[PDB]
RNA sequence: UAAUCUUAU
RNA sequence: AUCAGGAAAAUUAAUGUAUACCGUAAUGUAGACCGACUCAGGUAUGUAAGUAGAGAAUAUGAAGGUGAAUUAGAUAAU
RNA sequence: AAUUUAAUAUAACUAUUAAUAGAAGGUUACUAAUAAAUUAAUAAUUAAUUUUAAAACCUAAAGGUAAACCUUUAUAUUAAUAAUGUUAUGAAUAAUUAUUAAUAAUAAUAAACUAAGUGAACUGAAACAUCU
């Protein structure tokens, strides 16, 4: 239910001008856990509306459809969320593929080295972020981790 | 009703056939609808299809809030602030000064302070029938530039009088939507960034979540060939 | 009388409107023999036993995993005073799936460390890079 | 439709009055339906017959 | 259209 | 003569499959063993697909009386089961032949010779079976002529080392996979 | 030691005591379920301790 | 009778 | 007794078992199925109160179910 | 400013001529969404070209079946690690979760036109049998 009401009146409902569904771009910069929570809130809202909508259609035989419109809007936001979740995974996969191509990865490492590392006019913080980003090294063991260690050692030697 | 139809999509082909009636038998379809509807409900204007519907604010020549002179009607040469458009009909509902009809109405739909069943109600009217005002009426308006509106929160066009483009007819500033609902997230939380593309090693959303996100047994996603597969194929 | 308002013989049925109709219409769970089993896509869960029983296979049973820390402040709708945001990916043919863009974002993260974007900082903003 | 048994009880909130809620008020749609039935199924001299 | 108008009128009466 | 009922036959032109292209919906399980026979496989006297009929299909024509009362008859070829010796295969191959075909074989001096004649006419009047036989014979002849050297052990030597190297990185490696990897190398 | 139904009952009690699931959770993890459910009004045949 | 053909393992 | 009577799918020990899906209304010697009809036709099985009897014949009828889309009168000839 | 006449629509088929090219249905639901880029030409744009997401079940040919259902188990192994608890003597044996690598899969496909195989009879001959 919503505020323990058998049915939300027109005044109890959120008006159409005040309410908007989520934008895909807005969703794109939200964390996974947050997105998951949002999805479940949406689902809960739909359930509340679905109960109410059913009552309206089955018993009173209305064609007012505000609840239905709300449910549709929520459904739109949900699929947008689903899309951004898929899209993020795909983007990650593409990045992985790009990194797997060796020359491109080497070029990227060189670019990283030139601008921000080994320069003056923070570094440790960058390294710790870079470590997490590119290799499996937080503060467990693998070929990638080893490679990252070697790279770090090389950077230290340079500096 | 006692229906249950609304929790499913049953008899789909039949519904499609009914929904997408041929346009040359549209008078046949609507004749009986007209008969069915009471006088206070029914409208004279044609219910246009969603294809031919003014969705953009360029397609509508006028927005709810702007001041317009009425013509080609009973209440012609009358200024009226347009109250709200009807989406299905492609028409505007004007204020008290616009065109109306006096029709009997049941006590379910009675306004507070009514003696008789008879009530005057505003008829819908097309954008063709009414012209803008600024006092000076505008013959026709054209759109040439565009800009972000502060109040509307959209990249709206510039309403310019036809011929001389510098004479801008400005948009009507809408009413302030004072939002106080439990189902609308506030501006600060709605936009706060909690994700960043950081890791190449760890994937952002877990492996057990993927099946919900996309169909792993998708018939559409064809596999790529290999050398061995080619060799097997070719004699 | 079957119904007292109809005293005389109109061509009305004992029940319903028409006896006849399209017989060729898909079966449901209710129809057919005792042996006719349609099913409703509900239970490819466990395995049927040799004797006629059933044994659930829990690794093939649907759980509905909910986040442990529910962000309740996220709502199904956004406040309409917030404009709908718009991303722009100029200089990236792949768009949001572009690997070059992703690499750039990673580089930015490394340099700065979780800095919020134009849209995230300013609610009045409507267009953005990321 | 799945019934469940639960360890704590529950009773629904009481349905609203016709005057209170806008939507939960079956008089209007039922009246409309009746009017439609009358008008489509009106044949000859029942056009003159006054409406219910 | 009429229904929407009626709703608007009700809202106006309320406020 | 002509080979009308053979050379009229048409088969669906398979598109040339590049290594990087997308798959077809129905790819077969077991690979193609034999080469594609230009003229497919006969779709009329399917009796003749199993043997060396020498392009001799069944005729249909008219039984005609003294009254010239026409009645439909068919004219079958003089087919015969015959186990004939292949020098190349070093075994006798038993098949259905037309008596004519047997005569041709005898004239040419062997069954392998009959199969391997380079003329197009022969190719046409070989069956799908006949084409397969030809392929078997020709391949065998080629093998006889040219043994591989005139590598496997090296692969076998390297395999365990390669597996160990893979394990050291982290992954396991099975032979079949190793073979697949180092076929073109 | 004990029969099957009794074991099941014991398990259920243990789960209740925990505030964990009173039932064996499956492995097929659905993160983003799209299913909705309509809470119905109670019939005469049901109690206050039921919901359909 | 290593022409043909039938049966069984 | 001659008429000579289906087919096919193991046991101890240890470790398990949170128990899936579908059927369930009413009608079914019928107005709810097959007969163009709320059609004296056709339609499978089991209980089928007692008293009587050789009996599931026959009479009655405890209980249950039912008394009907035609009524009221008159009852010539037929 | 309005009316009329003729022509033109996303919104008829048929015949001819000219030009161009060789193309999804149903079922009911946990409804089967999309995102972008570059280029002219007047930031939004329309247009062109290119990329990209999702897309249930059935439609002979994963295996069944009484189409829209059932069963296979790719939210699988197999291995390698890491974290957890138990057994027996720091090493060994099984189970659960989480990464990494390896292993297969989805026929709804036109109809007319063409070529090949087999090939009637009514009918005509004022009969009928060669012939048609
Ligand atoms: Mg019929
Ligand atoms: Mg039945
Ligand atoms: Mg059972
Ligand atoms: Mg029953
Ligand atoms: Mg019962
Ligand atoms: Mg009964
Ligand atoms: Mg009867
Ligand atoms: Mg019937
Ligand atoms: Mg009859
Ligand atoms: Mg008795
Ligand atoms: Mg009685
Ligand atoms: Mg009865
Ligand atoms: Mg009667
Ligand atoms: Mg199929
Ligand atoms: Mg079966
Ligand atoms: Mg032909
Ligand atoms: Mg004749
Ligand atoms: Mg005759």
């Amino acid at each position: 239910f919503s505020n323990k009401k058998f049915i939300r009146s027109a005044d109890d409902l959120p008006p159409s001008s005040h309410i908007r569904p989520w934008s895909i771009p807005e969703l794109r910069h939200k964390s996974f856990n947050d997105l998951h929570s949002l999805w479940y809130n949406c689902l809960r809202e739909q359930n509340v509306l679905a109960r109410e909508n059913h009552l309206l259609k089955n018993i009173v035989g209305s064609t007012h459809d505000e609840f239905s419109e709300l449910s549709n809007s929520i459904r739109t936001t949900m699929w947008q969320i689903r899309h951004v979740l898929n899209e993020r995974e795909l983007a990650y996969s593409a990045s992985r593929e790009f990194l797997q191509d060796e020359s491109e990865r080497k070029k990227f490492l060189d670019t990283l080295a030139n601008d921000y590392f080994l320069n003056k006019d923070e570094v440790a913080s960058m390294l710790t972020r870079f470590q997490l980003a590119i290799f499996g090294i937080s503060e467990t063991v693998d070929i990638n981790f080893i490679d990252g260690i070697k790279f770090l050692a090389n950077l230290k030697l340079q500096r | 009703s006692g229906s249950y139809q609304h929790l499913s999509n049953v008899g789909s082909r039949v519904m499609k056939r009914l929904g997408n009636r041929p346009k040359n038998f549209l008078p046949h379809s609507e004749k009986f609808i007209k008969k069915s509807t009471p006088e206070f409900m029914k409208s004279d204007l044609k219910e246009v299809d969603e294809k031919t519907s003014f969705k953009s604010e360029k397609e509508w020549k006028f927005i709810p809030g702007d001041r317009v002179v009425v013509m080609s009607g009973a209440s012609k040469g009358n200024i009226a602030v347009i109250k709200s458009f009807d989406k299905r009909t492609n028409s505007f509902i004007l204020d008290e000064n616009g065109p109306t009809k006096t029709v009997p109405v049941p006590k379910q739909f009675w306004l507070e302070g009514q003696t008789s069943h008879m009530i005057t109600i505003p008829v819908s009217i097309l954008g063709k029938d009414l012209r803008l005002v600024a006092t000076v009426a505008v013959r026709d308006v054209s759109f040439n530039g565009s800009y972000y509106d502060a109040d509307y929160k959209k990249v709206m066009p510039y309403r310019c009088v036809k011929g001389q483009p510098d004479l801008i007819i400005p948009w009507p500033k809408p009413d302030p939507i004072d939002v106080q609902t439990n189902l609308a997230t506030d501006p600060v939380i709605a936009r706060e960034q909690t994700f960043w593309v950081d890791s190449v090693v760890r994937n952002p959303i877990p492996k057990k979540a993927i099946p919900s996100i996309r169909n792993p047994h998708s018939k559409y996603k064809r596999g790529t060939l290999t050398a061995k597969d080619i060799a097997k194929l070719v004699a | 009388l079957t119904r007292p308002w109809k005293k005389y013989r109109d061509g009305e049925l004992f029940y319903g409107l028409s006896k006849v109709g399209n017989k060729r219409v898909p079966l449901t769970t209710k129809q057919g023999n005792k042996t006719m089993y349609k099913g409703t896509r509900a239970s490819g869960i466990g395995r049927h036993t040799k004797f006629g029983g059933y044994v659930i296979n829990w690794k093939k049973v649907r759980t509905y995993v909910t986040p442990d820390m529910v962000n309740f402040e996220l709502k199904p709708y956004v406040n309409a005073n917030v404009p709908p945001l718009k991303h722009e990916f100029k200089g990236f043919s792949g768009g949001p799936l572009d690997p070059r863009l992703q690499l750039l974002k990673i580089k930015e993260y490394i340099v700065n460390g979780r800095v919020q974007s134009e849209g995230a900082t300013d609610t009045s903003c409507y267009k953005e890079r990321g | 439709k799945m019934t469940i048994e639960m360890e704590e009880p529950f009773i629904w909130p009481e349905e609203p009055r016709p005057d209170e809620n806008s939507f939960w008020d079956s008089t209007t749609p039922d009246n409309m339906e009746k009017y439609r039935e009358e008008r489509l199924n009106c044949l000859g001299s029942d056009a003159n017959k006054p409406g219910t | 259209d009429f229904m929407s108008w009626f709703k608007r009128k009700k809202q106006e009466e309320h406020q | 003569r002509q080979w009308r009922l053979i050379e009229t036959r048409k088969i669906a032109k398979q598109p040339n499959y590049q290594v990087g292209d997308a798959k077809p919906l129905h790819m077969p399980k077991e690979r193609k063993k034999f080469p594609d026979y230009k003229y497919g496989e006969s779709n009329i006297f399917k009796q003749s697909n199993k043997g060396l009929y020498g392009g001799s299909f069944v005729q249909f024509g008219n039984n005609i009386s003294e009254s010239k009362a026409k009645t439909r008859k068919k004219w079958l070829p003089n087919v015969v089961k015959k186990g004939l010796w292949s020098e190349t295969l070093n075994r006798k191959i038993s098949i259905k032949m037309t008596a004519k075909v047997l005569k041709t074989i005898s004239k040419e001096g062997g069954i392998d010779n009959y199969l391997t004649k380079e003329k197009s006419a022969r190719i046409k009047e070989l069956g799908p079976t006949g084409w397969k036989l030809r392929y078997r014979v020709l391949k065998r002849k080629d093998e006889i002529e040219n043994p591989p050297h005139k590598r496997r052990r090296l692969m076998s030597f390297l395999y365990p080392l390669e597996k160990l190297e893979y394990r050291s990185v982290g992954k396991d490696l099975n032979y079949k996979k190793f073979v697949e990897l180092f076929a073109d190398v | 030691d004990i029969n099957v139904s009794e074991k099941i009952y014991k398990w259920t009690k243990a789960g209740i005591e925990q505030g964990k699931e009173h039932f064996k959770v499956g492995g097929n993890k659905v993160y983003f379920p799209k299913a909705r459910i309509i809470l119905l009004r109670p019939n005469a045949k049901h109690t206050p301790y039921q919901a359909k």
